[PDB]
């Protein structure tokens, strides 16, 4: 009954080719967060990287100016029943 | 060895079941030091301590009941492996202070409860 | 009910293994009973491999995960038996082996959890 | 199958009113040894005292000269099956 999905995912700061994102940690032992990003339009490849469980912010670089990106974050977390598993994602859209 | 095996299984199954119920109910309330896993280790520490003092005074107890309580119940109720993954996960999460605190509170706490169990019964008798 | 059978079947095999290994080996070296150590080390190893493996097989039935972790490893490992061994040593004035037992159990169990996790992580990479 | 009873209980040194005794420790976690002594002729109170598990010698004082004493030593020990229990005694007779 305790959610392992992060909440309040948002872009706190932006440049034309980068985004600083932050989220609220879920009340579980997060080992790492997995950040995904890709162009909202169609069939650009979605890319991912991990961030440590202690951090609740990430920087996404190498983006194109004036382009809509879909950004998702999910956790790789420890719980009692499931051991290490992956949460569902929380997701936002942002235009550079 | 068959009567001794039933003692271990009956006691062990009640212990494992208790650990499972208490852990699923309480561990998620405070994930830095899951209290269900702590409580079962503390409680097993308490029971084995009282068993320590009690069995000393009843030397003619059937080995069946001693084996059901210690190897069975306490053995099944307590857990070292669940304590370890909790700590391992915390280490992997970079949460070193709670990894250390968990280890200390589990070890120190379990020995304290063993002492309390032993001395309460020793003082009663 | 299906989850309860996982805990009991796994737990009973774990408790039984602990009992057999402990009665066979604990008396060989009483300052740090090796049967109780081996079961904690082995449970540490299994839970570590389970940690890495279950992460990569997210569609495994919760039955098998619960049978291996809460059942087998939970039943096989023991915190209470480790505590009385240590408590007895403290009461015997054997402080150096009381400390050594605590350290070897904790450090050893976390090492075996790491070895279990990283061996499987390295195999998949 | 490992014996918790001490072996080779003997008087290593003696005066008319005291005995230094020693024994070999059994291969088990001894918490304390219990030493008993009393006059062999079954017409005197038996007295007992403990010694720590680390010690394997004891001094018995206040004895009468030229009298036969029965001296026993047993352990309060930890084992896997029995937890804390008391061993059988090992026993000797000695005349001051
Ligand atoms: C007391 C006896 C103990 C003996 C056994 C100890 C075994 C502990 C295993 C720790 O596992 C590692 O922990 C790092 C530390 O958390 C993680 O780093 C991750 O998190 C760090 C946190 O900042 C980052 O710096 C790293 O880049 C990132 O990979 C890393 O992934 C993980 O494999
Ligand atoms: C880190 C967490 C700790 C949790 C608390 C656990 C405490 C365990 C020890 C308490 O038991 C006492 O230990 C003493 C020391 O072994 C014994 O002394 C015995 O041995 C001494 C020799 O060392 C003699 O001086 C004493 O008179 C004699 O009673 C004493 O009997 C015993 O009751
Ligand atoms: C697990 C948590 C609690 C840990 C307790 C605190 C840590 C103590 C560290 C070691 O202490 C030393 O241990 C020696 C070996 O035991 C003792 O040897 C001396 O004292 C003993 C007293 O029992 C005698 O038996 C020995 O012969 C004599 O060398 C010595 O006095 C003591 O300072
Ligand atoms: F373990
Ligand atoms: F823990
Ligand atoms: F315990
Ligand atoms: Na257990």
């Amino acid at each position: 009954s305790v959610s392992s999905v992060p909440t309040k995912l948002e872009v706190v700061a932006a440049t034309p080719t980068s985004l600083l994102i932050s989220w609220d940690a879920p009340a579980v032992t997060v080992v790492h967060y997995v950040i995904t990003y890709g162009e909202t339009g169609g069939n650009s490849p979605v890319q991912e990287f991990t961030v440590p469980g202690s951090k609740s912010t990430a920087t996404i670089s190498g983006l194109k100016p004036g382009v809509d990106y879909t950004i998702t974050v999910y956790t790789m977390y420890y719980s009692y029943s499931d051991l290490y598993s992956y949460s569902s994602p929380i997701s936002i859209n942002y235009r550079t | 060895m068959i009567k001794s095996l039933f003692a271990v299984i009956i006691g062990g199954s009640v212990g494992c079941t208790l650990r499972w119920l208490l852990s699923t109910k309480f561990n998620s309330l405070f994930p830095n030091l899951p209290p269900g896993t702590l409580v079962v280790n503390l409680l097993a520490g308490l029971i084995i301590g009282t068993a320590l003092a009690y069995f000393l005074r009843q030397p003619h107890l059937d080995p069946f009941w001693k084996l059901m309580i210690t190897t069975g119940l306490c053995g099944g109720l307590s857990t070292f492996s669940t304590m370890s993954v909790e700590v391992f996960a915390l280490l992997q999460a970079g949460n070193y202070i709670w990894a250390l605190t968990s280890v200390l509170v589990h070890v120190i706490g379990s020995l304290i409860m063993t002492a309390l169990g032993f001395f309460i019964i020793t003082i009663l008798f």
